[PDB]
């Protein structure tokens, strides 16, 4: 688990940037909070759902949900949730008092899809937040996530087309949003495939780095499929990094 | 530079997403609630005419600028 200071630096380092691990197209409000909670929990908590659903996730003892009571002061690093709209809204608190708080957020104005709205620091006079999710920060800075075996390049094979690939036997369960599986090759330029539905799952036997994504390779009804499963930063060696998952592995 | 016509195959108004089947008879296109052009909508109904642009992203083809009829 990471420190309050690292959350502070993360929040400000992302001021003005588009945060899009993908999932939904553009810079949505839940994309920012999902990326943030993933980061400060060193990878242990990947929130699923819409913005309003965030208070329903399993925080694995790494955070407390609080209701917004007229006495409650948000703190730096808290996640502010709006539960009483259709799909909700969510923000990364920077500072708080009893009259207002300030936060980093995406899609407050509705520009996330079109891209003209990026993560922005705004002020809110308690205009709909119903809960605050407080991380249980660690006292020291942590780099667990950055050094994790998942973010360690290790050994990969490579074919003549530049696809890095490995054998791996595990199961992947799709998260909240569907993902389009590609026939025959892990290539976003392959137009054939089918929509892997949320909460569906498959065993898989191969993992690939192709087209800026990590993919799983698996077999289904006589056909070989490749499913994109998270972002890859495009780099090999000690610069290699991959993003938060689009499902759950086991 | 036309926009595709298509049908809301289904939409889950609780979760905020569904699928549109283009007229050109290609891949089912993912539609997300953020892609419906504001104006007090934020929900589409099963089997209704919609016109939209198609964006190809890492997760698959997604519907942009979705408009009723
Ligand atoms: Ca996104």
């Amino acid at each position: 688990m990471k420190s309050q200071q690292q959350a502070k630096e993360w929040i400000y380092k992302h001021e003005g940037t588009g945060v899009d691990f993908d999932g939904a197209y553009g810079f949505q409000c839940m994309d920012l909070a999902v990326a943030y909670v993933y980061y400060i929990t060193d990878g242990k908590v990947r929130m699923w759902g819409n913005a309003k659903d965030a208070i329903n996730n399993d925080f694995k003892g790494l955070a407390t949900v609080y209701e917004n009571t007229p006495s409650f002061k948000p703190q730096l690093g808290d996640v502010a949730v709006y539960t009483n709209s259709q799909y909700g809204h969510i923000q990364c608190v920077i500072s708080g008092n009893l009259d207002y708080y300030t936060c980093l957020e995406q899609n407050w104005l509705g520009g996330g899809f079109d891209g003209w709205e990026k993560a922005t620091i705004r002020t809110h006079y308690y205009d709909g937040v119903t809960h605050f999710i407080r991380p249980k920060f660690s006292a020291s800075n942590s780099n667990v996530l950055e050094t994790s075996k998942v973010n360690t390049f290790g050994n990969w094979k490579q074919n003549q087309y530049g696809t890095y690939y490995r054998n791996e036997n595990a199961t992947f369960t799709c998260g909240f949003l569907p993902i389009f599986a590609r026939v025959g090759s892990p290539k976003l330029s392959e137009p054939n495939g089918y929509w892997f539905q949320p909460n569906g799952y498959t065993p898989y036997d191969e993992v690939c780095l192709s087209d800026g994504l990590v993919w799983i390779g698996y077999n289904w009804q006589g056909t070989r499929y490749y499913l994109p499963v998270r972002q890859w930063n495009g780099k090999t060696g000690n610069s290699y990094s991959i993003g938060l998952p689009w499902g759950v592995f086991s | 530079m036309a926009k595709i016509k298509g049908q809301v195959k289904w939409f889950n108004e609780s979760k905020g997403f569904g699928f549109i089947t283009p007229a050109d008879g290609s891949k089912d296109v993912f539609v997300h609630f953020s892609a419906i052009q504001g104006n007090g909508f934020k929900t589409l109904a099963e089997g209704q005419n919609v016109e939209f642009e198609i964006q190809d992203g890492q997760k698959g083809p997604a519907a942009v600028n979705v408009t009723a009829i």
